[PDB]
RNA sequence: AACCCCCGCCGUUAGUUGCCAGCGGUUCGGCCGGGCACUCUAACGGGACUGCCCGCGAAAGCGGGAGGAAGGAGGGGACGACGUCUGGUCAGCAUGGCCCUUACGGCCUGGGCGACACACGUGCUACAAUGCCCACUACAAAGCGAUGCCACCCGGCAACGGGGAGCUAAUCGCAAAAAGGUGGGCCCAGUUCGGAUUGGGGUCUGCAACCCGACCCCAUGAAGCCGGAAUCGCUAGUAAUCGCGGAUCA
């Protein structure tokens, strides 16, 4: 689901990490 | 194009088998561009098929686009203004084509969940003589003979 | 409005928000590329007549 | 959001200090509906401008958290 | 068994059992079983009874949920009621909260679209 | 030892000033590694061609930033002075350090 | 002793260090049934081996860089080929015919402006 | 048409990019020495001309084949004639005329282009098992960055903050390409599909986020189970599909 704000893609998509996706 | 027929895509042969409709039929299922995806995935009903049967694939997928093989079929065509539906021989490519790709579409059809198992049933029912996509091309072939009547126009 | 805007542009009295982009040639509100300080179109203008340099026709 | 230190103007403060410092009336026309109401503020009432005119909208306990422009409307009908 | 006071997420995993509960969801899931050792791939259709009490009675007297934290959403919405906020009057006429493109669609707090013209 | 830059935007011109360097330290003094060609850096600018509305036949440019190095060793006096005198510059902009 | 031959396509770069020996094949270190894994096209690089008859006679090593996964394997495709022909111009009479000396023109053409695509164009419509 | 640019085959020129291809050492990272063959980096030139062989023809040319990396304009770009549409733009700018001049000019605070009972256009995200989630692993190009790109360390679930090295940058950095690949969970469900709406709490930019920004974490989990009449895209690295960058700019 590239539109779920809360999956891997879902952050990728928007540019983004958080939690869900690995940040340093 | 108006000019030239333009001449058929020569595809590569089968890296495996050794044979060019095997490659035509990963590129049906191909779906989004996914070439070694969709390979795997008739690799897999190729396993299938000898689990089921002690038949080699390569001849059970013979059999099968073999049997849904559209020997004749209908065509539209104007006269004057008006519509005739024109049965006559199909190319032997697009013979094939529609072939395989019945075949992909009545996998599709298949209540069965994984791709693979639903290629592989519906290669048995197609090899063996009444499948759904079987079907479907005993009722082209139906339209053909059914208006053999306007046959005249062979054009 | 046209005049006093161009000079209320180079002003920056308060807060730094409000020094926005401003073309130089034909002093335009918009489409002003940092680079040039420019507008689009005076830009183009320019690299036609060859005042522009190291500016050349981009074909690939 | 402005978590460090809570956003709001001098002026309001100034203005309503004196309120308090004798507990006058309670009139004020702002123009700072991009503040946030002050607690101790309660019972008074902020003229708050709208592009329309001054909207003489009372406060309470409540409304403080939110800002001055949360409680005046800025268009017609709404 | 009856979780959440009268939830009863039964016969499937432990951790999305607990989604179905009002107030809790995929996160809250991982850590009531964090907080309790659970295994979130076991079905609630097998589990001790000591794990019941244990898992039901923790999320349940910790957190706020059900129909009473449903109780503090509306609550919050009678305080921007009450006196009207920008963000209450929209939920007086339906409008979103966001100021979004009413002037399209935003058929989601505005209901089926209503044609007449 | 030495190590000298040489941006600038046409490369015929930069061309011609990158073995004019070649030849005058070379030729009086210790060993120069020739011109080495980095990857230009472009400034691709796109942009519409009409001045109101016409989101296509848009027109763009590109601006071909080039970049060459040599590198001279032993520190000859006679290159020093060849560079310093028998130089024929003009739009590129040279920078050297050690 | 060895042959080379160079590899490329999709800016798919990829050197083509062979070694007459046994089958041990590596790419960029590992090995190639290491590397390639789950995909056909694999032993379909190997295929001017298996034109030559001789798969299992011969030590690979590639360096193969840039481009995607496939390119690669298409770079080692003609890589290969150049290798055995270099040492072998008999191998070149029907390596050719076969189909192998190319740089395969095929690539990505620039996504024109006003498309979106380089051919795709935007839905047209008039409404 | 042809001359100029990009991608294709190769070479010449230059070897701090890469390289045990060659050899030795090596905390095995092409790190040291060392080397320019290779890849690459650009710079110049070569090559393809129906040139050659066979068939057709009066010719131009067409057809089949070899050689070749590539044949009959190789793929792509830039190039869009006389004119046409009382076509567009006085709001880019230039500019005749017109009209205002304690305001048709100028500055400020706040509001407004974001207003919504509705309809159309171009789009994005889905309706899921060729599929969705978690962990681990691998291959790009192009472009950009000194009061900007931030290695990496500590902290927080997190956005991000405190400290702090490199970098006028093929040498440091955005940086993990994603899809794929391996192993695992899911078992057809308004679903671990789908992510709109809404409650509570937080971070960054900026004087200032009610109107009206963006992104986090918890909860909320709406419609839609592939879509009427009709209708659009493209003939090969194309469609479809999956990612990254740049201008713009706090
Ligand atoms: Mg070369
Ligand atoms: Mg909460
Ligand atoms: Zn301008």
């Amino acid at each position: 689901g590239k539109g779920d704000r809360r999956t891997r893609r879902g952050k990728i998509w928007r540019g983004t990490y958080g939690k869900y996706r690995p940040r340093k | 194009a108006r000019r030239r027929r333009a001449e058929v895509r020569q595809l590569q042969p089968d890296l495996v088998y050794g044979d060019v409709l095997v490659t035509a039929f990963i590129n049906k299922i191909m779906r989004d561009g996914k070439k070694n995806l969709a390979a795997r995935i008739f690799y897999d009903a190729c396993k299938i098929i000898q689990e089921k049967t002690g038949q080699e694939p390569l001849k059970v997928f013979k059999q099968a686009v073999e049997n849904v093989k559209p020997r004749m079929e209908v065509r539209s065509r104007r006269v004057g203004g008006a519509n005739y539906q024109v049965p006559m021989e199909v190319s032997p490519r697009r013979q094939q084509s529609l072939a395989l790709r019945w075949l992909v579409q009545a996998a599709n059809q298949r209540p069965e969940r994984r791709a693979a198992v639903r290629i592989a049933h519906e290669l048995m029912d197609a090899a063996e003589g009444k499948g759904g996509a079987v079907k479907k091309k005993e009722d082209v072939e139906r339209m053909a003979e059914a208006n053999r009547a306007y046959a005249h126009y062979r054009w | 409005a046209r005049k006093a805007l161009i000079e209320k542009a180079k002003r920056t009295p308060k807060f730094k928000v409000r020094a926005y982009t401003r073309c130089v040639r034909c002093g335009r509100a918009r489409s002003v590329y940092r680079f040039f300080g420019l507008c689009r179109i005076c830009l183009r203008e320019l690299a036609h007549k060859g005042q522009l340099p190291g500016v050349r026709k981009a074909s690939w | 959001s402005l978590k460090k230190g809570v956003f709001v103007d001098d002026h309001l403060l100034e203005k309503v200090l004196e309120l308090n410092a004798k507990g006058e009336k309670r009139l004020i026309k702002t123009w700072s509906r991009r503040s946030t109401i002050v607690p101790e503020m309660v019972g008074h009432t902020i003229a708050v401008y709208n592009g329309k005119q001054h909207v003489p909208v009372y406060i309470t306990e409540n409304m403080v958290g939110h800002k001055l422009g949360e409680f005046a409307p800025t268009r017609t009908y709404r | 068994a009856r979780i959440a006071g009268v939830e009863i997420p039964r016969n499937k995993r432990v951790d999305v059992a607990l989604t179905y509960i009002y107030g809790i969801g995929k996160a809250r899931a991982k850590e009531a079983l964090e907080k309790t050792g659970i295994n979130p791939a076991t079905r609630v259709k097998d589990l001790t009874e000591a794990e019941v009490v244990r898992l039901r009675e923790y999320v349940e007297n910790t957190w706020k949920l059900e129909g009473e934290l449903r109780a503090e959403v509306a609550a919050n919405i009678k305080r921007l009621m009450d006196i009207g906020c920008y963000r209450g009057l929209r939920h007086r006429r339906g409008l979103p909260v966001r100021g979004q493109r009413t002037r399209t669609n935003a058929r989601t707090r505005k209901g089926p679209r209503k044609t007449v013209a | 030892k030495i190590r000298i830059k040489l941006r600038g935007f046409d490369h015929k011109t930069l061309d011609a000033s990158a073995q004019k360097i070649v030849e005058a330290a070379r030729r009086s003094g210790a060993q120069v590694s020739g011109p080495i060609p980095l990857p230009t850096r472009v400034r691709r600018f796109t942009v519409i061609r009409g001045p109101f509305k016409h989101k296509d036949s848009r027109e763009h440019f590109e601006l071909r930033t080039h970049n060459r190095l040599v590198d001279i060793i032993n520190p000859n006096r006679k290159t020093i002075e060849q560079l310093m005198t028998l130089d024929l510059p003009t739009g590129v902009e040279i920078e050297i350090k050690t | 002793e060895q042959y080379y031959g160079t590899g490329r396509r999709k800016e798919a770069v990829a050197r083509v260090f062979l070694r007459p020996g046994n089958g041990k094949v590596t790419v960029n270190g590992q090995d190639f049934n290491e590397y390639f894994q789950g995909l056909v096209r694999a032993v379909a690089a190997l295929e001017p081996l298996r034109a030559v008859d001789a798969l299992g006679r011969f030590d690979a090593y590639i360096t193969v860089r840039g481009g995607g996964k496939s390119g690669q394997i298409d770079a080692i495709k003609l890589g290969i080929a150049r290798a055995l022909v270099q040492y072998n111009p008999d191998y070149r009479a029907k390596l050719k015919p076969l189909g192998f000396l190319t740089r395969d023109a095929r690539v990505v053409e620039r996504k024109k402006y006003g498309k979106h695509k380089a051919r795709r164009a935007p839905q047209y419509s008039k409404r």
